[PDB]
């Protein structure tokens, strides 16, 4: 990606093609590289993508969209230590 | 299906006050489930086993040198799989 | 008068190669074993359910 970019900036002094195709050719590699990837990411280790969250135990910040102010707080005691992710379009994730 | 439902009209005797006399009737139809099923008895487990053990500890001891018999009975058949429940198995022998 | 000394490997063998056949359809539990709910899931230091 680094190199591409650096391609992708060559094109900017010059303004040849001759620069987009060796950029494209990493593009269109790791596109295809992370296309065969994601397919697979069906749940995500909470320490590898967000270590805070797997370490916070006990907010007083209150459970999100639980806040009634006429009951007693329901707070997040903690965050489940892995992710479930739904595929769609978006590939949301079930926390 | 017909295990899940003889298992299901079973365990709503066996809570106390039918159970007076009832007792003994429940558990020997359990046993012979579990021992007809194979391994796939274990999936009953949780329904049956927490009833169980409650029950060894508050009925009376006419009764109780029998549920122990039966107790083990369910332990050969379910082998490892009973590894949960092992402590409060262990709290009632001791 | 010195001794039949037999301390040679004269017999020096070499492992040249290895096969890793490894029968793991990972999420599907043969006939056999119905296992645990905690059971023993790691293999080569992997979760592969995960």
């Amino acid at each position: 990606l680094m190199e591409a970019q650096e391609w992708c900036r060559k094109y900017m002094k010059s303004g040849n093609v001759k620069d987009l195709t060796q950029a494209w050719d990493l593009y269109y590699h790791v596109f295809r590289r992370i296309s065969k990837q994601l397919p697979q990411l069906t749940s995500l280790e909470l320490q590898y993508v967000s270590p805070k969250l797997l370490m916070c135990r006990d907010l007083e910040l209150a459970v999100p969209g639980t806040y009634d102010p006429n009951q007693p707080i329901i707070r997040i005691q903690s965050i489940a230590p892995s992710l479930q992710v739904i595929t769609s379009k978006q590939r949301p994730r079930k926390l | 299906f017909y295990p899940a439902v003889s298992m299901v009209a079973l365990m709503r005797i066996f809570r106390d006050q039918s159970l007076s006399h009832h007792h003994t009737m429940v558990v020997q139809a359990i046993t012979f489930i579990f021992k007809s099923l194979g391994l796939k008895c274990v999936q009953f487990l949780p329904q049956v086993m927490p009833t169980f053990l409650n029950v060894i500890r508050v009925c009376d001891g006419a009764i109780r040198e029998f549920l122990f018999q039966q107790l083990g009975m369910l332990v050969s058949f379910v082998k490892s799989h009973i590894r949960p429940y092992m402590d409060e198995i262990v709290t009632l022998m001791r | 008068k010195s001794l039949a000394q037999s301390w040679r490997m004269k017999d020096r063998m070499k492992t040249v190669s290895v096969a890793l056949v490894l029968c793991l359809n990972v999420g599907v539990d043969p006939p056999d074993v119905v296992k645990t709910t905690p059971c023993a899931r790691l293999e080569c230091w992997i979760d592969p359910l995960s």
